[PDB]
């Protein structure tokens, strides 16, 4: 069987150099174009370019020419994708894909067939930062919450009234802001009649800063 | 140069879906179209090559065709396992590059379509006192799992300061997402209202909040 | 017969370093993805050997791969004899052979002191002496140049892949 085994997950800072690897077994590595595709978290496939292992001839897309450099070591059946200075915007899954020639004569085209498992490249200039927690005040059910602002890295967990309150609880997955910091929200739906009587506290746990914040959420006047 | 696909298609287990892929004479018009299946959290896999050929192991439920500058993928007898992103591709002769389509999310419907539940929080007084303003648009319980979010100040679009998450599966098999609008306290107070507008399956749910 | 190894070959030669593959003991076959299929001396039989000659040129140089043509390709890169028995096959290869920044790798001979004789190959990188002065490897010009194939050029300036079959005196 054709197998494309890619290098392991990469965690890097902007301005770092990075070379990722893809090793081809189950076929004559030397006789087949091989190349790289980029997928940013939740986005489409972006073809980056290919290389002929035999003589390192290359084809780049408009967007990828000069930005990135593809290379080969024919002797260890290994293809490489290389940046000299990573940006945060290079954060993505990177797939190597073999490009056999399909068709015949004028219909001949380079064509992805087998893909590797992918290599996650995470490029962030952020450091450990505990969250700032703001109440989302309510006002026959009322929605109230906590905004968990500007933390790094993942994850945060949120409970309500130290676990006494689990029904109506919806904690949302975090957004990654341009700053490289995360934010997320947790909301709980409760009886409007309870707002006078019951205290509501969201318990925000960020183990990576050793920070727990218990934020009282009061109705607004 | 783009191969355009519908963002999303859905049907019941056992039904048929078709996925269109429109390009130009430099790509689909001249060249062999391929389709790639990407299951959640996996590598793409070749599904169709040379317009309509199936690799060994790809069931005949999957069929491809090409006519002019558009290609089509059909999936008959839709099964749970078919729920995936599908991408057409071909070589663009003029670009000297392989191009993938914009991608289609296929949803195999295991429950009724559900419109988003939307909750929109204004900036807390606590955050305004820290000289910041975040509108929080919390979007839950929608199915299938694709929305678009647009924000309005009064009745004008707002492009700047919007960060929106990808949809994520909840434990009840519906989807959650959130959208954050970052303003100055000055911008927040200078408008009568802000609106979060969530579009799902061609229908929109809008929530409004006002400085008072 | 391993004609597949020649037609469906992933890499092609520069015309000046044209590749020749000897075919001996096997059977031939038939061939809509070819812009040019021109035979000379035969028509769509058995032969002692078959030679498959293969390389890349510009679309508007494909006319030159024929008996008794002239031009920098026929004169200085690949010459067919006037008495030639064989078939000449070409097709547009813009998909494989053109690149975003210009493909340098496909070269041709521009200068040469005389014409090639039929089926002669010259791989020399020696400076061409135009004037009186001998050239110290610097009226002194490098004899090879690049096509620089780009995907957007007109059909005339696009790379075509060419296969020439010679039949000397394998069965069809
Ligand atoms: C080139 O490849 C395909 C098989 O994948 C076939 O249709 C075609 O006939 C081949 N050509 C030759 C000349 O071997």
């Amino acid at each position: 069987e054709v197998q494309l085994v890619q290098s392991g997950a990469e965690v890097k800072k902007p301005g770092d150099s990075l070379k990722i690897s893809c090793k081809g077994s189950g076929y004559s590595f030397a006789n087949y174009w091989i190349g790289w595709v980029r997928q940013k978290p939740g986005k489409g496939l972006e073809w980056m370019g290919i290389i002929y292992p035999g003589d390192s001839d290359t084809r780049y897309s408009p967007s990828s020419l000069g930005q990135v450099s593809i290379s080969v070591d024919k002797s260890i059946s290994t293809a490489y994708l290389q940046w000299s200075s990573l940006k945060a915007s290079d954060t993505a899954m990177y797939y190597c894909a073999r490009h056999p020639i399909h068709g015949y004569g004028s219909g001949s085209l380079y064509n992805p067939d087998y893909w590797g498992q992918g290599t996650l490249v995470t490029v962030s200039s952020a450091s450990t930062k505990g969250p700032s927690v703001f109440p989302l005040a309510p006002s026959g059910t009322a929605a109230l919450g906590c905004l968990v602002k500007d933390y790094f890295p993942e994850p945060v967990t949120v409970s309500w009234n130290s676990g006494a309150l689990t029904s109506g609880v919806h904690t949302f997955p975090a957004v990654l802001q341009s700053s490289g910091l995360y934010s997320l929200s947790s909301v709980v739906t409760v009886p409007s009649s309870s707002l006078g009587t019951q205290t509501y506290i969201c318990n925000v746990n960020h183990k990576p800063s050793n920070t727990k914040v218990d934020k009282k959420v009061e109705p607004k006047s | 140069s783009v191969l355009t696909q519908p963002p999303s298609v859905s049907a019941a287990p056992g039904q048929k879906v078709t996925i269109s892929c429109s390009g130009s004479n430099s790509n689909i018009g001249i060249n062999y179209v391929s389709w790639y299946q990407q299951l959640p959290e996996t590598a793409p896999k070749l599904l169709i090559y040379e317009n309509n050929q199936r690799p060994s192991g790809i069931p005949d439920r999957f069929s491809g065709s090409k006519s002019g500058t558009s290609a089509t993928l059909g999936i008959t007898g839709l099964q749970t396992g078919d729920e995936a992103d599908y991408y057409c591709g071909t070589w663009d002769t003029s670009l000297g590059a392989y191009v993938f389509g914009t991608g289609t999310k296929v949803t195999v419907l295991g429950q009724p379509k559900a419109a988003p539940s939307v909750t929109l929080f204004p900036p807390s007084s606590e955050e305004l006192q820290a000289n910041k303003a975040t509108l929080v648009c919390l979007i839950s319980d929608f199915y299938p799992g694709a929305v678009t979010v647009a924000w309005k100040a009064d009745s004008s679009p707002v492009k700047a300061g919007v960060e929106t998450t990808t949809p994520s599966k909840q434990s009840n098999n519906k989807y959650a997402a959130s959208s954050y609008l970052s303003l100055t306290p000055e911008q927040w107070k200078s408008h009568r209202s802000y609106s979060c507008q969530v579009t799902h399956e061609g229908s929109t749910v809008e929530k409004t909040v006002a400085p008072t | 017969c391993p004609f597949g190894e020649v037609f469906n070959a992933t890499r092609f030669a520069s015309v000046y370093a044209w590749n020749r593959k000897r075919i001996s003991n096997c059977v031939a076959d038939y061939s809509a993805s070819f812009s040019t299929f021109k035979c000379y001396g035969v028509s769509p039989l058995c032969f002692t050997n078959v030679y498959a000659d293969s390389f890349v040129i510009r679309g508007d140089e494909v006319r030159q791969i024929a008996p008794g043509q002239t031009g920098n390709i026929a004169d200085y890169n690949y010459k067919l004899p006037d008495d030639f028995t064989g078939c000449v096959i070409a097709w547009n290869s813009n998909n494989l052979d053109s690149k975003v920044g210009g493909n340098y790798n496909y070269l041709y001979r521009l200068f040469r002191k005389s014409n090639l004789k039929p089926f002669e190959r010259d791989i020399s990188t020696e400076i061409y002496q135009a004037g009186s002065t001998p050239c110290n490897g610097v009226n002194c010009y490098f004899p090879l140049q690049s096509y620089g194939f780009q995907p957007t050029y007109g059909v005339g300036y696009q790379p075509y892949r060419v296969v020439v079959l010679s039949f000397e005196l394998v069965c069809g």
